[PDB]
């Protein structure tokens, strides 16, 4: 069985209980997705070697 | 040492061993820096979340749509509903295409 | 909050407002205009209007100062020193 | 460290002479209070004393290993 | 601004709530004047930067008092120009103080 | 389909809308409800009953307060509102729903490899019991001795004598 | 549509209505920590989802006594 | 003293029957909760004079034995 | 244990809907050189009824294999391949024996767990008569490590717990081998 | 101690009879229990055997070096706040009674202690969420021990729902770095603080920030500290930072390590606006209590900047600030709890109405102390006087070493800042001064038979009865000398500093 | 001497990602309450551990 790993819907859609600092930064600051993308760009560039 | 990723039985779970192998790594004395126990993080980071596995899916994705590679032609078969999980689809010498019991075991 | 907002300017502007919607003798009103002689107010005529005044200002009139009271001003005195905000619920001060 | 604990009994007398100023009552009010205050501040003087002199000695250990580290630095 | 408006419609008869409301509320020459100063800081302060090959407190200090001016002249129009001169040459010296002191730490 | 969406569409419609403290209660059961379904099924059952058994328990003891301070202040105050510009607040929040920007990790699969070395098979709830009680049991203790606290703070606080 | 602070709007307008506003917030941060523990196969997590439920709720009993009793001594002459 | 409440350091046991008496609720409440660690306390003398506890369970995964693996096994090969 | 996972089936497809499962199959073998094996095709009710059985014949493999496993560091499922091959073939053995020599017992035994919720404790009479065929034609006994010899449930005369439910078959074969064995 | 000791409380007061003898002498008992703690506590614990660090129950509690000061401190400072509620502050049953009527008020104290001294000491995020609540519930009941009065029930309503926020804000900052990295234990997370993101940390001093009144949330401690009573607006006001900030130095200590340069803007930011309405705020004030409410808000940040730069000398400046402002924080508040006595009585303009919870409400209400008490004046003053700086005052020394960390660590803006903010407070604190004695050379020759302490009947009028009681007067002469005479013992001060370590070692 | 002392104690060494203490003394997972062999994926043996890093005492 392969599935998605998502949120509860609640979660993300509920009015009230998806706002909280670390929500916000999830949904609307890059700092935390761009230094992971460096992660999945190492891949990559280090096969050739 | 306090224990962490314990499994849904009492035990040790998938990620376990790879958090057991960075305590040591860290806490070893030989070691002058922790240099050498970064690529072990790396590890326990991919083994709860998969983020460059699923990166690397995502390549193979894309790549094969600039090709004109049909996703059915090189994917895997799967089937969607528990109750058609048939024994024509399992191989079965005499296997139906009719549904398979799930409703009470 | 619960703090009186009235002005002496603003009570008498309002008092006379509120006696030129009866069959007064004269419109114009002032502090010294009294009830009986300049407004020809009976007893009966004379405590409709102090009803009709406690209505606009939200107080009530004690019996003796109902009893005795003479003047305009007399009841711009009594408006200014004793009115008070109708204490609000809980959610409307702390919220 | 009987000069030491002298001074710290002078702070004592001080401190209930300074209390007197307070509670508006003649120094000579209850004299034996002086006598409490100063040898309360002498307990806490002998202690502040033995603080004092551990502390001087721990100093010195660290103040070892800090040399040795500034060397390796300076270099 | 929208989402108050719908703030005051969710109540007017509570006047805990207005209270508050007003002081959050801008204006409409606010709700215009700020990005424009802002929008005007954020272009001078890079383009007077890129004049000098880097950043300094004499740039910043004209970026702010510049920007500041030009916001000034919008929402505070019922006041004399010198009244406005005077904020902007003010708000422009502390941003150039602000420089001079390395920002909010000289790091390395 | 994805139901779940449509349920927190409705709920979110009546919180903009509320007015009254008893609708603010009931917001508060028809998100409970929500919560506890989608916990029912998909990720763990065992807190889906553990949250029924609980906070239903704090609705009642909440609802039975609500009675005692109802001072008439909302069933005549007005609300403006505006049903266009309602639909439009949550249409604009519907746009948005991603509340990670990981899209390899929200768009591609996994699956987990079962192993038979776990012949001793025990629910969850055993475990988290076996550890709270010996790995963690000064949390365990810390915690009754905050429920301590309530109960004494319960009574000063309420107590008129 | 969240960093207009539209969750603003929908709290009502009454001192328990934020109350229930905190208790939605701190179930939210219950909930994602069962949603984390439960693909990790963790239990730790979940021991920590179980303490929050419960500190969660001493929260609100000390919350409404404060509240039961603020509401008491306006309705406190009793002269009846 | 015909109805007086007992003082419980003077009179332990007039001190009891009070409660006994007043409250049983909470006397026979407290007999009850007590028997709970004292039977506790009591195991000991179980443990020898009646049985002896059971062997523990494998609950702890495969059994492995403490040896190093036997290289002269052989049998259903290739 | 119901709690749901990434790894095996769920409880209702409301939870595969929520999750969006596919049940992912692959149409690769093994590659060839790997050696081939023939996998064990008895069901739960076979299983369980000769799991005593497989252990006591097989008890060096499968110690060996778990030692492979171990001693592995990590590697265990590449590294131990060979020393799988060897518990599925003696396995296989076991059951081809019962299948050979105790067919009636065995079928009898299984079919019973089948009856009665797969319970040790409710199939004892068609256990016993399985136990003592097996001994008689196989030489394997039944045995619970960790406890002495008489103090095994399994040899319980007069146990606690019994089974709500008789089991017919199991009745009469129990019966018949009362009279006749035990003259 | 605290804990067995603390049942024994609870069931004791409950069986005795209700009556203001037994609750203070009650009092007295949770005198000696925090005094006993202190004993236990210094009889086991030395700084240089926690030096390295030591962990505690399956590793959720570590305690160094650095935290067993602050604990030390918490006790000390708890027992000179319990002398007020255990002995007579002004010997006026009027007055006095009021800390006697609430039989849990020691009962609620030994809890927040509990939970004071468990804070600094947290090593997992679970327990971090269990401590921080059990704190701040405490701190809620305290607020509202005085369940008849309004502004205490209104207090105790606001605390609870901003501290609620901040719990939540904390709480939801360890939830996600648990979704990050799995782990719950403060020391496997510190394995892995190059990988996760830095400013969910950032998310929990936030939390931490609210609870000790940080701008821009500062507006709901003024109001809380004013409303309330100044017996609780003593404790609620001193206890929660010296617990929290030591926190937020070990925090502080680990987001370091990645030495995260917009972290550090992001609390500069904070700090510089908390400089500027801790400042300018208290200009235009006429309540005392809430004049003393923005000038905690300044001293924080000054403490703030010594956190920020977190080197070995932030080790030295915040140690030593945090002692001497309880000491000048316990000072200030024991001298106006007592000068309640020089008040006239009314035997009219702008109806002021004064309660018993807060006698003393007003910065004028201060008037004519030189004349009323010289001793007492004097004492305030060098209080005053520590807090603007003066040197060789133990203010002075606080600031001197707060400016050596932040300029040390390249601070400039701040540190000047600091400076121009400790000039604009010094304003409303020269008004607290001119209040006591500018107006004494044309009151000298007065007559104020209509004092409080005028009310209080003579015994034999050949007695020489003093006007103010034993303890709280001798605690005043204490404090004041300690602030005043520390260039005594300055240099041996410093040096216990330079030994408490935060895992420096070499 | 008192400039020299000064120096030595208000030099903070530099921390980075590669050099910082963590205080932990022991390898977690010899015991488990169950199950204490699942997938094998312990490769860490504690009957052929080697030393910790031990912490300094600067005092001692
Ligand atoms: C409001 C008005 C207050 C005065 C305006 C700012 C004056 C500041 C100044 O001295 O002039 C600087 C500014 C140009 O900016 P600058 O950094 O000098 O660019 C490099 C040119 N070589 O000059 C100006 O743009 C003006
Ligand atoms: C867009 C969202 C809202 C903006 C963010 C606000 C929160 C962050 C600010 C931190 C301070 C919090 C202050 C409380 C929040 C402010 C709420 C507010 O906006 O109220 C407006 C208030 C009243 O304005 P008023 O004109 O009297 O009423 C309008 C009626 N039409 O007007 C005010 O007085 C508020 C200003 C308070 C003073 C803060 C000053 C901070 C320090 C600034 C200078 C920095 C000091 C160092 C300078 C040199 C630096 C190098
Ligand atoms: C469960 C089956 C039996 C119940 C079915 C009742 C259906 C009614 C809507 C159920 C709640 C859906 C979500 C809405 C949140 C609560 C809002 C509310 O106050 O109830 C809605 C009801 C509609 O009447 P209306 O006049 O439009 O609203 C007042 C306008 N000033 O206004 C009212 O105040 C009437 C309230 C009646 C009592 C309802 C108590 C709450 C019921 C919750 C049980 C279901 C749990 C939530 C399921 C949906 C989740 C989105
Ligand atoms: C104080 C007296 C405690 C000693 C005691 O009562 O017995 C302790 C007992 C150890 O004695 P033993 O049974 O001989 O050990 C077995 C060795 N194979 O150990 C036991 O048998 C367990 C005793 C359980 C009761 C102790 C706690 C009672 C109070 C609970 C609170
Ligand atoms: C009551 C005062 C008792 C003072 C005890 C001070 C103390 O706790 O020990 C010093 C402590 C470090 O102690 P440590 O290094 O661990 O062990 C060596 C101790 N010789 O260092 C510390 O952490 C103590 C920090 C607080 C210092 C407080 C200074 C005294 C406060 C003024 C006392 C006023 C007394 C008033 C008397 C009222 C009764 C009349
Ligand atoms: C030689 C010795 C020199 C010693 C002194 C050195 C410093 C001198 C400072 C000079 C500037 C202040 C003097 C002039 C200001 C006069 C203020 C004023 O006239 O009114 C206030 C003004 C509004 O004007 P209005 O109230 O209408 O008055 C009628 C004017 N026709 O209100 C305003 O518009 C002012 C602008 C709004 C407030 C801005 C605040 C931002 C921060 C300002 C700097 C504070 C820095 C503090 C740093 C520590 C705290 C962080
Ligand atoms: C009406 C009153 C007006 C004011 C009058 C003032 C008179 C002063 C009295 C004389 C005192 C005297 O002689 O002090 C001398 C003694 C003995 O010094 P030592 O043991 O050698 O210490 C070494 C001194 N070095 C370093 C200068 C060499 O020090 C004391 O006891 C100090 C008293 C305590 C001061 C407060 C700071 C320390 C607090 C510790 C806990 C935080
Ligand atoms: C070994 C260390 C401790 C010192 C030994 C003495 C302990 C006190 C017991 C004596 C009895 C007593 O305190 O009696 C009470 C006295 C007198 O008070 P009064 O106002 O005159 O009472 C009025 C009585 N008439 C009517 C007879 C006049 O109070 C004092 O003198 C206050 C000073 C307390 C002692 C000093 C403590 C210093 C601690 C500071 C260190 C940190
Ligand atoms: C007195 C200080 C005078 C400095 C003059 C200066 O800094 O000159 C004024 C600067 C311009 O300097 P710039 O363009 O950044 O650099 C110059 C050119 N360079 C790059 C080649 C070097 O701008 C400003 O108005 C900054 C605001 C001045 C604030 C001063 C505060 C001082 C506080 C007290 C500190 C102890």
């Amino acid at each position: 069985p392969y599935s998605n790993t998502r949120r509860p819907w609640v979660l993300r859609r509920h009015i009230i209980m998806k706002n909280s600092p670390t929500k916000w930064a999830r949904k609307y600051s890059s700092r935390r997705d761009e230094r992971e993308q460096e992660i999945k760009d190492d891949y990559i560039r280090g096969m050739g070697e | 040492a306090p224990l962490q990723q314990v499994g849904r039985h009492g035990g040790p779970n998938k990620c376990f061993g790879e958090f057991q192998r960075v305590v040591e790594c860290m806490t070893n004395a030989k070691h002058d820096s922790y240099e050498p126990c970064n690529n072990l993080k790396n590890d326990y980071l991919e083994c709860r979340k998969h983020k460059v596995e699923r990166y690397k899916a995502f390549l193979m994705q894309k790549h094969a749509e600039e090709l004109g590679k049909d996703p059915e032609e090189i994917g895997a078969p799967f089937v969607r509903k528990r109750r058609f999980l048939t024994s024509k689809t399992l191989g079965l010498v005499d296997g139906d295409d009719y549904e398979i019991g799930v409703e009470k075991i | 909050q619960s703090a009186s907002t009235l002005t002496k300017e603003d009570v008498l502007t309002r008092s006379v407002s509120v006696l030129r919607g009866f069959e007064v003798k004269t419109k114009d009103i002032d502090l010294q205009t009294t009830f009986v002689q300049d407004l020809g107010m009976d007893s009966l005529d004379l405590n409709d209007a102090l009803v009709a005044l406690e209505e606009e200002f939200d107080v009530v009139f004690d019996d003796k100062t109902a009893n005795e009271i003479k003047t305009v001003g007399e009841v711009v005195d009594f408006v200014l020193a004793n009115y008070l905000p109708t204490e609000q619920s809980i959610n409307h001060t702390i919220r | 460290m009987i000069a030491s604990l002298a001074g710290w009994g002078l702070f004592g007398v001080t401190v209930r002479a300074y209390q007197q100023g307070i509670r508006k009552v003649p120094f000579s009010y209850y004299p034996l209070g002086y006598v409490y205050s100063a040898l309360g501040w002498v307990a806490f003087g002998y202690g502040f004393n033995l603080w004092t002199e551990r502390n001087d000695k721990l100093l010195e250990k660290r103040v070892e290993k800090l040399k040795e580290s500034r060397n390796l630095r300076l270099s | 601004h929208f989402r108050r408006l719908m703030q005051y419609k969710k109540g007017s008869a509570r006047p805990g709530l207005a209270k508050y409301l007003n002081l959050f509320s801008l204006s409409k020459s606010q709700l215009i004047g700020f990005p424009v100063a802002l929008g005007a800081f954020s272009f001078l302060s890079h383009s007077f930067a890129n004049l000098q090959e880097g950043q300094t407190a004499t740039g910043e200090f004209a970026a702010s008092s510049i920007a500041s001016l030009i916001g000034l002249s919008i929402f505070r129009t019922k006041k004399p120009l010198s009244s406005n001169v005077a904020i902007a040459v003010g708000m422009g010296s502390l941003f150039g103080f602000l420089t001079w002191a390395g920002n909010f730490n000289l790091g390395d | 389909m994805n139901l779940e969406i449509l349920d927190l569409s409705i709920l979110g419609f009546y919180s903009l809308i509320s007015s009254n403290s008893f609708e603010s209660i009931a917001i508060l059961v028809a998100t409970i409800m929500p919560v506890i379904t989608e916990l029912w099924y998909n990720y763990s059952q065992l807190f889906a009953l553990l949250y029924t058994l609980i906070y239903v328990g704090a609705v009642v003891i909440l609802f039975v307060f609500i009675l005692s301070v109802i001072n008439e202040k909302e069933e005549y105050e007005y609300e403006y509102s505006g049903l266009f510009i309602l639909i439009l607040v949550l249409l604009l929040d519907d746009l948005d729903d991603n509340e990670s920007n990981d899209n390899d990790y929200n768009n591609v699969y996994i699956t987990d490899y079962a192993d038979w070395f776990n012949n001793y098979n025990e629910s969850d709830l055993s475990v988290i019991g076996n550890l709270l009680f010996t790995e963690y049991a000064l949390l365990l203790l810390i915690i009754s001795f905050i429920l301590l606290m309530s109960i004494i703070g319960l009574i000063l606080i309420v107590k008129k004598d | 549509m969240d960093l207009i602070l539209l969750m603003l709007v929908a709290v009502g307008l009454n001192i328990i209505d934020i109350y229930i506003m905190i208790e939605i917030l701190i179930m939210g941060c219950t909930v994602n920590t069962i949603y984390s523990a439960s693909l990790d196969n963790d239990m730790i997590g979940l021991i920590y989802s179980l303490i929050q439920i419960i500190i969660a709720g001493v929260e609100s009993a000390i919350g409404l006594s404060i509240l039961v009793n603020y509401n008491r001594i306006r309705n406190s002459e009793e002269i009846e | 003293a015909i109805g007086d409440y007992p003082v419980y350091y003077k009179q332990p046991i007039r001190w009891l029957s009070y409660h006994a008496h007043t409250r049983p609720h909470v006397f026979y409440a407290i007999a009850v909760a007590a028997l709970g660690p004292v039977f506790m306390m009591a195991t000991p003398l179980r443990r020898k004079f009646l049985y002896d506890d059971h062997e523990p369970l494998p609950a702890n995964g495969y059994p492995l034995p403490n040896r190093s693996r036997d290289k002269t096994l052989t049998g259903y090969d290739d | 244990s119901s709690t749901h996972t990434n790894d095996s089936l769920n409880s209702s497809n409301y939870v595969d809907k929520l999750k969006d499962t596919h049940f992912v199959f692959e149409n690769d073998k093994l590659p060839s050189e790997i050696p081939d094996v023939e996998e064990v095709g008895a069901t739960t009710a076979p299983l369980l009824s000769a799991a005593y059985f497989i252990g006591a014949k097989c008890q060096d493999y499968n110690d060996d294999f778990m030692l492979c496993q171990k001693e592995a560091k990590g590697n265990g499922p590449i590294d131990c391949l060979k020393e799988g091959r060897r518990v599925t073939r003696c396995a296989s053995g076991v059951l081809k024996d019962l299948n050979t020599h105790c067919s009636d017992e065995f079928r009898l035994h299984w079919q019973c767990l089948s009856f009665s919720n797969l319970e040790y404790k409710n199939c004892r009479k068609a256990e016993s008569l399985l136990n003592k065929c097996v001994f008689e034609k196989m030489n394997l006994v039944k045995k619970i490590p960790g406890i002495p010899e008489d103090r095994q449930i399994h040899l319980k005369q007069n146990p606690v717990l019994k089974p709500v439910a008789l089991h017919q078959d199991s009745e009469v074969a129990f019966k018949k081998a009362q009279n006749e064995n035990s003259i | 101690m605290l804990f067995t000791s603390l049942l024994l409380i609870i069931v004791y007061g409950s069986l005795v009879n209700k009556s203001h003898l037994l609750t203070k002498l009650i009092n007295r008992l949770g005198l000696i229990i925090i005094i006993y703690t202190l004993l236990i506590h210094l009889n086991i614990n030395t700084l240089e055997n926690l030096s390295i660090g030591i962990n505690m129950f399956n590793n959720l509690l570590l305690i160094n070096s650095f935290n067993n000061t602050i604990i030390e401190l918490i006790l000390i400072i708890c027992i000179l706040y319990v002398l007020l509620i255990s002995f007579n502050i002004t010997g006026l049953s009027i007055i006095d009674n009021l800390n006697y009527s609430k039989r849990t008020f020691i009962v609620i104290v030994l809890f927040n202690i509990i939970g004071l001294t468990l804070l600094p000491l947290v090593n997992d995020i679970m327990i971090l969420f269990i401590i921080i609540e059990l704190q701040s519930y405490s701190l809620y009941l305290l607020t509202a021990i005085f369940n008849e009065s309004h502004n205490s029930t209104k207090s105790a309503l606001y605390y609870f729902i901003v501290g609620s926020i901040a719990s939540f804000i904390i709480l939801d900052a360890t939830v996600s770095i648990y979704d990050d990295l799995g782990l719950t234990n403060i020391q496997y997370i510190l394995m892995y603080i190059d990988k996760l993101e830095i400013f969910d940390l950032l998310c929990l001093l936030f939390g931490l920030f609210i609870k000790i009144g940080l701008a821009p949330f500062y507006s709901y401690s003024i109001t809380i500290y004013s409303l309330s009573p100044t017996i609780i607006t003593n404790y609620i006001s001193l206890m929660p930072k010296l617990s929290i900030l030591t926190l937020i130095y070990i925090i502080m200590h680990y987001i370091n390590i990645v030495n995260n340069t917009d972290l550090n803007y992001v609390i500069s930011f904070l700090i510089l606006i908390s400089m500027f309405i801790g400042s300018f705020g208290g200009l235009n004030v006429i309540r005392i209590k809430t004049l003393l409410a923005y000038s905690s808000l300044l001293n924080v940040s000054y403490m703030l900047l010594a956190i920020l730069s977190n080197s070995n000398e932030s080790i030295i400046a915040y140690i030593y600030y945090i002692i001497q402002y309880s000491l000048t924080h316990i000072n200030i508040f024991s001298i106006i709890l007592v000068i309640s006595i020089y008040l006239p009585i009314m035997n009219n303009m702008l109806n002021v109405m004064i309660t018993k919870y807060s006698p003393i409400e007003y910065i004028n209400q201060l008037k004519n102390l030189f004349i009323n008490n010289i001793f007492i004046a004097i004492a305030l003053c060098i209080s005053i006087f520590s807090l603007i700086g003066i040197p060789p005052l133990t203010g002075f020394y606080g600031k001197y070493l707060v400016l050596i960390s932040g300029l040390n660590n390249g601070y400039v803006l701040l540190s000047i800042v600091l400076i121009i903010a400790s000039s604009i407070s010094t304003v409303y604190y020269a008004t607290i001064l001119k209040v006591l004695s500018f107006d004494t050379l044309s009151f000298k020759d007065i007559i104020s038979n209509n004092l409080i302490i005028n009310t209080s009947p003579e015994n034999n009028n050949n007695e020489i009865k003093p006007e103010i009681s034993n303890v709280i007067s001798y605690v005043i002469s204490s404090l004041t000398l300690i602030i005043l005479l520390i260039i005594i013992q300055y240099e041996n001060i410093v040096k216990g500093a330079y030994l408490v370590l935060l895992y420096n070692w070499v | 001497s008192t400039a020299d002392l000064y120096g030595l104690i208000s030099f903070t060494p530099k921390r980075d990602i590669h050099h910082y203490v963590i205080r932990v003394d022991e390898v977690p997972g010899k015991h488990f309450p169950t199950n204490t062999t699942g997938n094998f994926g312990n490769t860490v043996d504690f009957e052929n551990l080697e030393p910790r890093r031990k912490p300094i005492n600067p005092y001692l």
